[PDB]
């Protein structure tokens, strides 16, 4: 099995910028895509971003233009900078490695979906 | 519990023991049924076992897709002998076996343990009905597809029959789907888990490509003033490597032409190491003599096309060397692995030129191009030229041989220490692609 960690979560002044960070730890060869999600208190949770292998974006009308999501892949580790944050931003953000092959040298591996507990942002 | 496992394996099959560590994970992960499960083992490494024997130990009947009616009707015979009653519906089948089949099919308690099937004839409307009778009193306990890979596109043998299966195995939600193939990059292998619906996680059963005891390097034709000499050289040093016994085994070198074979061997021979060409240019019998010396070892290096190591079970085998690089990362391990069966300390070693390099890439494209042209456009035609670009990558590029080739078959990295040219001399690798560049 594989970690999902958040981190870069905060309170910011809305109009300001946060950059959230996905680091996969454990035998991970690929992953097929890497979502980017919300989920405000009792609120249906909502598609932010989306890259796959070979850094294929896809990202939600209310966030394109503000939001860019890279990755490390030598760090299996994916990002969201989000610039000019809104309050309706605010909620519990947190990405799916969808696809994601592990294997171990023995020849024994997982292909499964993975989730990260979350990180919170706030906009004041 | 396990011993109901080694027991039915024993008393059925006639095997004490499992062939490989990881035949035995996959058959047992079978057992379970938790989880959905694909096995990537080489042919004849036991894939059908993987199956063939939880199928015997569950409670319902056993589904097999095969693609072929040939590959069927090998294991129902073998099968049979087994005293299991299998059964297969195809095409092939005549008008009143098909009708009593359906029939025993039908039965409370249906003699069928195992059935064997084309795609064609899952898809096929005429049969739905057995299916759903058999889906409702949830009489299967597994669905299995053998090569899986006909599901992709980027495979070799794209089956547009096997893009239906997927949709039937989720109508299947009951039962654990076992999916098997020889042959699979990761881009075929997520194409087999998506276009199947296999439900996550899949227990992955794949036979890495990492060999320990093989020495794989490149070295560069373009940066050797003697080449024929270097190749002499290292034959030698493979061979000699017990200096009481002066020549110990024998080697292969894989060339493109028979010209070039021909011509080699000489080259080779001239300037010390005895060799002979092998080509399907020859005589049948000049072949089976050329082999028989490189077998018994009274010419102990052989050097041929990709007709040579055909089933050959030669174990002593020190060095395989490339003389020109080969059509496929596919082709290069294939030919390359013919080394150290005996498990002794071997070499692989290939000689890249980009002079090589350009006349293949246009020799594929040509061959390409000319399939367009007859059978019109296919996916499969990508993979083929990717499959080279692999291998030329691998020459290229700076970084540990081993993984390469484990990245291009989807191996995790594999343990290679001091194995490989970059693993022991990263700087020396360095220091002699910086000169392949001058070159041009
Ligand atoms: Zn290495």
């Amino acid at each position: 099995q594989v970690q999902l960690v958040e981190n870069g979560g905060g309170c910011v002044q809305a109009g300001g910028s946060l950059k959230l960070s996905c680091a996969a730890s454990g035998s991970i060869f690929s992953i097929n895509r890497m979502t980017w999600y919300r989920q405000a208190p009792g609120k249906e949770r909502e598609w932010v971003a989306a890259i796959t292998s070979g850094g294929s974006t896809n990202y939600a009308y209310s966030v394109k233009g503000r939001f860019t999501i890279s990755r490390d892949n030598a760090k299996n580790t994916v990002y969201l900078q989000m610039n000019s944050l809104k309050p309706e931003d605010t909620a519990v953000y947190y990405c799916e490695a969808y696809g994601t092959y592990t294997l171990a040298p023995t020849g024994e591996g997982e292909y499964d979906d993975y989730w990260g507990q979350g990180t919170q942002v706030t906009v004041s | 519990p396990e011993r109901r496992v080694r027991s039915t394996l024993k008393k059925v099959f006639g095997f004490d023991s499992f062939k490989t560590p990881l035949q035995e994970s996959a058959t047992m992960a079978v057992v379970k049924g938790n989880k959905d499960v694909f096995v990537c083992m080489p042919t004849g490494a036991g894939k059908s076992l993987c199956y063939q024997l939880p199928a015997l130990l569950a409670k319902g009947i056993t589904i097999v897709v095969s693609p072929l009616i040939a590959l069927i009707q090998d294991q129902v015979d073998h099968l049979l002998t087994l005293k299991v009653r299998v059964s297969s519906l195809n095409s092939k089948l005549s008008a009143q076996e098909r009708k009593e089949l359906l029939a025993d099919l039908e039965r409370e308690k249906p003699q069928t343990k195992i059935l064997y099937i084309t795609p064609e004839m899952a898809a096929s409307s005429s049969f739905q009905p057995t299916l759903n009778s058999l889906v409702s009193r949830h009489l299967l306990s597994y669905l299995v597809v053998d090569e899986a890979h006909c599901v992709s596109q980027w495979g070799h043998d794209f089956r547009p029959d096997y893009l239906r299966l997927g949709a039937l195995r989720s109508r299947l939600g009951h039962a654990p789907c076992v999916a098997l193939t020889a042959t699979a990059t990761p881009q075929v292998q997520e194409d087999v888990f998506a276009a199947l619906h296999l439900k996550k996680p899949v227990a992955i059963f794949k036979t890495p490509c990492f060999r320990a005891n093989l020495f794989y390097d490149v070295q560069f034709k373009e940066l050797i003033s003697d080449p024929y000499g270097n190749l002499k050289d290292f034959c030698l040093k493979a061979l000699g490597q017990e200096a009481d016994k002066g020549l110990s085994g024998c080697g292969i070198v894989y060339c493109r032409t028979r010209e070039a074979c021909e011509q080699l061997a000489i080259e080779l021979s001239c300037r010390g190491v005895n060799a002979k060409a092998y080509h399907a240019g020859l005589k049948a019998s000049e072949r089976t003599l050329v082999q028989n010396d490189w077998m018994e070892e009274k010419v102990p290096v052989i050097v041929a096309t990709i007709s040579f190591g055909m089933g050959v079970d030669k174990a002593n085998v020190r060095f395989v060397a490339h003389w020109n690089i080969a059509k496929s990362m596919a082709g290069y391990y294939q030919e390359s692995g013919r080394a150290g069966r005996d498990g002794k300390p071997s070499w692989c070693r290939l000689y890249y030129s980009r002079n090589d390099r350009d006349q293949v890439s246009f020799l594929i494209r040509k061959e390409v191009a000319k399939l367009q042209e007859k059978r019109g456009n296919k996916a499969s035609d990508k993979a083929t030229i990717m499959a080279f670009d692999a291998l030329v990558t691998f020459c290229e590029e700076l970084g540990c041989r081993h993984a390469a080739i484990a990245k291009y078959f989807g191996d995790a990295l594999p343990a290679c220490a001091k194995g490989c040219d970059h693993c022991q001399n990263p700087t020396a690798v360095r220091r002699r692609l910086e000169a392949l560049e001058r070159s041009s």
